[PDB]
This record gives C-alpha cells, sequence and structure tokens, in this order.
DNA sequence: GTCTGATCTCGGAA
DNA sequence: TTCCGAGATCAGACGAGAT
C-alpha cells in the first residue's frame, strides 16, 4: 500500500487535493493542526506526537502522564504550549508566575493592575509558608472528643 | 578521602542577611533543597513535610 | 471615572504614583553595594 | 530547563475527591483522571490495572481446591452472573466490568474447546478421572477470582489528592 | 476537477444536516453521476441552497475575493426571505474589510464564512477528530450540577475553533465530547465555548 | 457518602501525622501499649487497632464536606 | 551568543 | 480613501549541587 509524507506546514490545502483521502490525514505540528482540525485533533496530537517519540526512544511511558500534559496545554481555548508565555496565559496568581521567568516586568505589571491573589497552588504557599493543599493538604481533620451543642439554662 | 568531606549541620550560622544557613562545610554548612528536590517533595503529596522542611527548620 | 479604565484598581494605587517624587529607602537589616546606590541619590539630590 | 519549565506549570494540579482534576483556581483540566481515573503507578503492564490471565491462574495455583466439582461452560458463565450483580460491583464502571465479562466467556470457550475433544461433562464423572484437572476453574476460585479483580482495581485508582501533575512533570521529565 | 463543486455540495448538506436541518437523505448522497447533470457547464450562480429547520442561506459567489458589493448583493435578499442564517462559502477568501461587515451586521443575521478548500473535506469524519455533540439548555443544568461547577470552569474551545465554526455555536453553548479510547470508547469530555 | 471508601495514602498519612504529635504532647493513648518509646509507632499500632479519635473532614471542591470516620474506612 | 514572541514601521490594495 | 500583512529590532534565558 501506498501513502506520501510531505516535509510542508499548509495543512488544508494538502487535505483538500484531489486523491488523498482528508479524513486520514495528519501532521506533525500540533499548531497546525489546532488551527485546521480544531483543539481536539491538537490534543490527540500531542498525545501522539509525544507518545511517538517517547517509545522511539525506547522510554516507555503511561499515557495518562500524556493524556494529562496534552489536557492542561489545550484546555483554555487554544493550545498554551509550556514556555514563559504560556504560563501567563494558563495562571492567574502573581507569586506563581514571579518564581518563574521574567521576575521583574511580572511583579511590576501586577501593581500596575491592583492584582488581588489569592494564596493557592504550590509555588505560593511554599513561599508564604501554608501548609500546600496538594496532596496531604487537601482534607482537613477533625477530632472525635465528647462534645454535643447542649441545652442552655433557663434565664 | 571522606575525613575532607564527612558534614552535618545540627543547628549553627545563620547568614547575616537572609537568616538561612550558610553555605559550606567550611562554614558549618546546611546544603541546599533545591527546587528540584521541592518538586520530588510535591509530587508524594508530602504537605507537612514541605512547611517543616522550608519554614521550620530553614527560616522561623 | 477614568482611573479603573487604566485598569488601575484604584484602592491598590492611583495613576499620580507611577513617578516618583518621594522615595522610600530600604532598610539596614535588609542591606548590611545598594547602600553606595542611595548615597549616589542624595550628592545628586 | 525542561525540567524547570514543565513543573513550573503542572505543579498545582490534583485530582480532587470528586474524581474530577482541577487547577489551582478551581477551573477543570480533566474530567475523571486519564478516563478511567486509574494510578499509573499501580497500573499493569498494556496500561491495563489487572492483566486478568496472571490473575485467574494465580488464583488456581493458591487455591486449588480438590473434591470439588470444577464443572463449566454451563456453570462457569451462571456463576459469573450470579456473583457480578450481587450487592457489589457498583463502583466498577462497566468498561471494566465489560472486559472481566469477555474475559471469562473468553476461558469460558477455552473449557468447551477442550470438552469438544474428549472427556464430556454429563455429571463430571468419566471414568479416567484425571481429565477434569484438564482446564479447572471450581467456583471457589472463580468467585475469589472476581473479589480479587474488584478489589485489584478499586485499590489501583487515583487517590484523591495526589499531586496528578507533580507526577506527569517527572515522568516526562526524566 | 469537479469533485469540489459537488463535494462541497456534499460537504455543506452534510454540514447542514449535522446543524439539525431536514435535508431528505436522496439529497444528501450523490455520486459525481448525479452531479455530471450540470458538470460542463459550470467551469467554462446556480448553485445556492435554503434549507429549514425540524433557516439557512448557503452561498457560493464565483468571485475569488469577495467584496463589499457582493454581500451588498444578497444583503437585500437576506432580508427580503425574512431568512435570519446564511452561509457564505468563498472561493479565496473575504476582502479585509468585509469580514467586519459580518460583524457590523451581528445581531440581524448571522451569516458566517467558509473557505473553498476548509470544506472539501468533513472535518468531523476525520479520524482525529471526535464526535462533538451540541448540548441543549437542559444538558448544560445537569452537567454543571452533577459536577457541582459554574457554567465557567469548564475546559473551554474557541468560537473560531475549526469544529465549533463548523457547527455553528455562539457563545455560552457546551459541547460533549466523546473522545474514542481503547479500553472503554467512551471517554467522555465537555467543552463550554468561548 | 459519595467519596472513596479507602482511606487513601495522604489521609493515612496525617492521620498518623497528628496523631503522632497528640501522642507526643501526653495524649491518652488508646491501644494499651507494650513498650513503644516511638509515639509514630504508637500511632500505627492505633490505626490497626481502629482506635484513634479522628474524623476526616473530606473536602469537595464546591465548598461542601463529607466526614468520614478512621473507624469508617478500608485501611491497607 | 543565539532563540525567542512583541512591538514598531512600510505598502499594496477594495 | 484605511487596514492588515510583512518587512526589523528587541527581549529574558540558557540544569542540580558541591569543595
Amino acid at each position: 500500500k501506498y501513502k506520501l509524507l510531505v516535509e510542508g506546514d499548509n495543512l488544508r490545502a494538502v487535505m483538500a487535493t484531489h486523491g488523498v483521502k482528508g479524513t486520514r490525514t495528519t501532521s506533525n505540528n500540533t499548531y497546525e493542526v489546532e488551527k485546521t482540525l480544531g483543539i481536539e485533533a491538537a490534543r490527540t496530537t500531542i498525545i501522539n506526537e509525544i507518545q511517538y517519540t517517547m517509545v522511539n526512544h525506547g522510554m516507555s511511558i503511561d499515557r495518562r502522564h500524556v493524556m494529562l500534559l496534552s489536557d492542561l496545554m489545550t484546555y483554555k481555548g487554544e493550545v498554551l504550549g509550556i514556555t514563559r508565555f504560556g504560563l501567563a496565559k494558563m495562571k492567574e496568581s502573581v507569586l506563581m508566575l514571579a518564581s518563574f521567568e521574567k521576575t521583574a516586568d511580572h511583579l511590576f505589571d501586577a501593581a500596575y493592575f491592583g492584582q488581588k491573589d489569592s494564596v493557592c497552588g504550590v509555588s505560593e504557599c511554599i513561599i508564604m509558608g501554608i501548609p500546600m493543599n496538594i496532596g496531604t493538604g487537601l482534607f482537613k481533620l477533625l477530632h472525635k472528643a465528647d462534645r454535643d451543642p447542649n441545652p442552655p439554662k433557663r434565664p | 578521602m571522606v575525613l575532607d568531606k564527612m558534614h552535618a549541620r545540627a543547628r549553627g550560622p545563620r547568614a547575616v542577611l537572609t537568616r538561612q544557613p550558610t553555605e559550606g562545610r567550611s562554614r558549618d554548612g546546611g546544603l541546599r533543597l533545591g527546587e528540584m528536590e521541592r518538586d520530588c517533595l510535591i509530587g508524594y503529596g508530602a504537605s507537612m513535610l514541605l512547611l517543616e522542611r522550608l519554614m521550620i527548620s530553614s527560616d522561623a | 471615572e477614568d482611573v479603573p479604565l487604566l485598569l488601575m484598581n484604584p484602592e491598590a494605587g492611583k495613576p499620580s504614583d507611577l513617578i516618583l517624587t518621594r522615595l522610600l529607602v530600604p532598610p539596614l537589616c535588609i542591606r548590611p553595594d545598594l547602600t553606595m546606590k542611595l548615597t549616589e541619590i542624595i550628592f545628586l539630590n | 530547563y525542561m525540567q524547570r519549565r514543565l513543573v513550573k506549570s503542572l505543579e498545582d494540579l490534583c485530582s480532587q475527591y470528586d474524581l474530577t482534576v482541577r487547577s489551582s483556581t478551581g477551573d477543570i483540566i480533566q474530567f475523571i483522571y486519564g478516563g478511567d481515573g486509574l494510578d499509573p503507578a499501580a497500573m499493569e503492564g498494556k496500561d491495563e490495572p489487572l492483566e486478568f490471565k496472571r490473575v485467574l491462574d494465580n488464583i488456581k495455583a493458591v487455591f486449588p481446591c480438590p473434591s470439588e466439582p470444577a464443572l463449566s461452560k454451563n456453570e462457569l458463565i451462571l456463576t459469573t452472573e450470579s456473583i457480578m450483580k450481587k450487592s457489589e460491583f457498583l463502583c466498577c464502571q462497566d468498561s471494566f466490568l465489560q472486559e472481566i465479562k469477555k474475559f471469562i466467556k473468553g476461558v469460558s470457550e477455552k473449557i468447551k474447546k477442550t470438552r469438544d475433544k474428549y472427556g464430556i461433562n454429563d455429571n463430571g464423572t468419566t471414568e479416567p478421572r484425571v481429565l477434569y484437572q484438564l482446564d479447572r476453574i471450581t467456583p471457589t476460585q472463580v468467585e475469589k477470582f472476581l473479589e480479587t479483580c474488584r478489589d485489584k482495581y478499586m485499590r489501583a485508582q487515583m487517590e484523591p489528592g495526589s499531586a496528578v501533575g507533580a507526577l506527569c512533570a517527572q515522568s516526562i521529565g526524566e | 476537477e469537479t469533485y469540489r463543486l459537488w463535494k462541497i455540495r456534499k460537504t455543506i448538506m452534510q454540514l447542514c444536516h449535522d446543524r439539525g436541518y431536514l435535508v431528505t437523505q436522496d439529497e444528501l448522497d450523490q455520486t459525481l453521476e448525479e452531479f455530471k447533470a450540470q458538470s460542463g457547464d459550470k467551469p467554462s450562480t446556480d448553485l445556492t441552497v435554503l434549507v429549514a429547520h425540524n433557516q439557512m442561506f448557503v452561498f457560493f459567489p464565483e468571485e475569488p475575493k469577495v467584496g463589499i458589493k457582493t454581500i451588498k448583493v444578497y444583503c437585500q435578499r437576506m432580508q427580503e426571505e425574512n431568512i435570519t442564517r446564511a452561509l457564505i462559502v468563498v472561493q479565496q477568501g473575504m476582502t479585509p474589510s468585509a469580514k467586519q461587515s459580518l460583524v457590523d451586521m451581528a445581531p440581524k443575521y448571522i451569516l458566517e464564512q467558509f473557505l473553498q478548500q476548509e470544506l472539501l473535506i468533513n472535518i468531523t469524519e476525520h479520524e482525529l477528530v471526535p464526535e462533538h455533540v451540541v448540548m441543549t439548555k437542559e444538558e448544560v443544568t445537569e452537567l454543571l450540577a452533577r459536577y457541582k461547577l459554574r457554567e465557567n470552569q469548564l475546559p473551554r474551545i474557541q468560537a473560531g475553533d475549526p469544529v465549533a465554526r463548523y457547527f455553528g455555536i455562539k457563545r455560552g453553548q457546551v459541547v460533549k465530547i466523546i473522545r474514542p479510547s481503547e479500553t472503554a470508547g467512551r471517554y467522555i469530555t465537555y467543552r463550554l465555548v468561548q | 457518602r459519595i467519596t472513596t471508601p479507602y482511606m487513601t495514602k495522604y489521609e493515612r498519612a496525617r492521620v498518623l501525622g497528628t496523631r503522632a504529635l497528640q501522642i507526643a504532647m501526653c495524649a491518652p493513648v488508646m491501644v494499651e501499649l507494650e513498650g513503644e518509646t516511638d509515639p509514630l509507632l504508637i500511632a500505627m499500632k492505633e490505626l490497626k487497632a481502629r482506635k484513634i479519635p479522628i474524623i476526616i473532614r473530606r473536602y469537595l471542591p464546591d465548598g461542601s464536606y463529607e466526614d468520614w470516620g478512621v473507624d469508617e474506612l478500608i485501611i491497607t
């Protein structure tokens, strides 16, 4: 059987030509699947092209890790790559951005806006010295001692 | 030889500016639980450890 | 009226203080070489 | 560096108590973690929590039950339905609960294929007695097979609040 | 060549069947021979569909770059027929002044715009694109309640996404995505639109 | 009533976390202990005997909660 | 000493 | 007629730790 691979980028102009069944054609550029084939196909390439390059190098990995990394990367509308720039479009809190790169601009710009951040995540609860709520700090514990909301006295 | 490299710091000098334990064994040490080992302590889910290991016994 | 339209939440700060006519000097306990840049100001002041 | 960028975005995710995986700000990333809500750590090979061939042979060897009838193909599919809707197996989502059923009939046909060659099960008595140990699946084992495959499936869920993205950042980065 | 002037008509009558109109089944599937009735004429607009709901109005303007005047050709027959939704399936693209003329006349008539080579494949039947299903108004309220979620906080798909632009979805709607898996095949995810 | 009836490894850690620190401040011990001086080793003796005066407050992330006694859970 | 998205200037067109 | 595409220049960053 015959197929043909191209070294190009114009996807939907390739997908629409005569002879190519455009229902079965993929890319490896996850942006040109996002612009052309929706976000959900751009989720499946980020699953695939990581799980393709991970089994190529030996290096077995669960899909449930890549099913999380892809689903974080494309859940706010568009594919948000994990760079310095994609963190600004993913997170609201300042100190989690400020502990990452560009510490100067991210602290001044969030003083220009009156940015009220709550203290959540782990990159701020570690900075502030609060027990983080991720993991062992998710729930909280009660005590089971002898108590009751009692009757009062007659006044 | 391990005599030049054996090291432990219970509680000693802190740096004058940031009040963290100093860097070096010549200055009675304290070894940096770095931010890469922070994520290891995150991924275990140990929350009360990280408060103990980065607020209680470093900068209380 | 036009302070929130520049997105400055005016409970945090109005735009008149984006520029400096006074300046806080940091306390001495957080500088036991930035002191040298402070005295270079008051020389020029 | 690629370890650092990965974990500085993915650190504040944890599978909440209603099985959803949310960000720190409350926004949902995944509705169940990874479709089934299962630990990759506890996950068995082939990305399946059980690998049912290994567990059934383990059950036959830990519990060989002599003096037991071991009749099959007419009772095996009948015991595996009487046990499976019996006050239990509600928390098993029926994508796994199909997968036991397609495996049980897959080993139900393996019995009848041997009993096709010889050894009729007319009441469980032929004259060479050894023939009933060809594919022995006796109903003390198949009920212990289900109570293990349930509990191995229930145990290997994603424990709620488990720094789910922080596991992901190590497992991509390493 | 005509693999287009036909499959485009095949695609939009798959498209407006998915969006819930009443296209009779024989009008849906045509082989090329059923469209060879007109096949020699149109290369050397004779192609315009009106279909109603269980009413859109597609357009194939033969101009490559549709200008404002070309929209204004059927701005008037848009408001003449009392039709509310339209489609403008273009050859090259719109002129960069003409796309505002859509959003200037936004809440009166809808008139979404597609390219030609965007429409030459049905992206719904693509193997990578899973089955998006637009959910009803009461299908949202049983979603939010089960997960105890506010309308915001759901995963989000853009409004200009190729599958949202396919299904014709305004802001505020929630699609249900059935992502196929290997152990289950029914990995269901939802998306609020932007 | 809707969360998992299995005590997670993050709940076993903190229940052993605070029942160790409670019993290291002279709490009343529930297990009539047999010479264990490490307070953490007393707490695992408390868990296996299923006598810990602690109720886990499990927070569903909307804000609603759901209590769970440590007696009322399936440890590993 | 590049790799980087952003943000500024030019230009050809309905 | 204006507006959006495409030409230049500009950014902050470039693993742990150790003596």
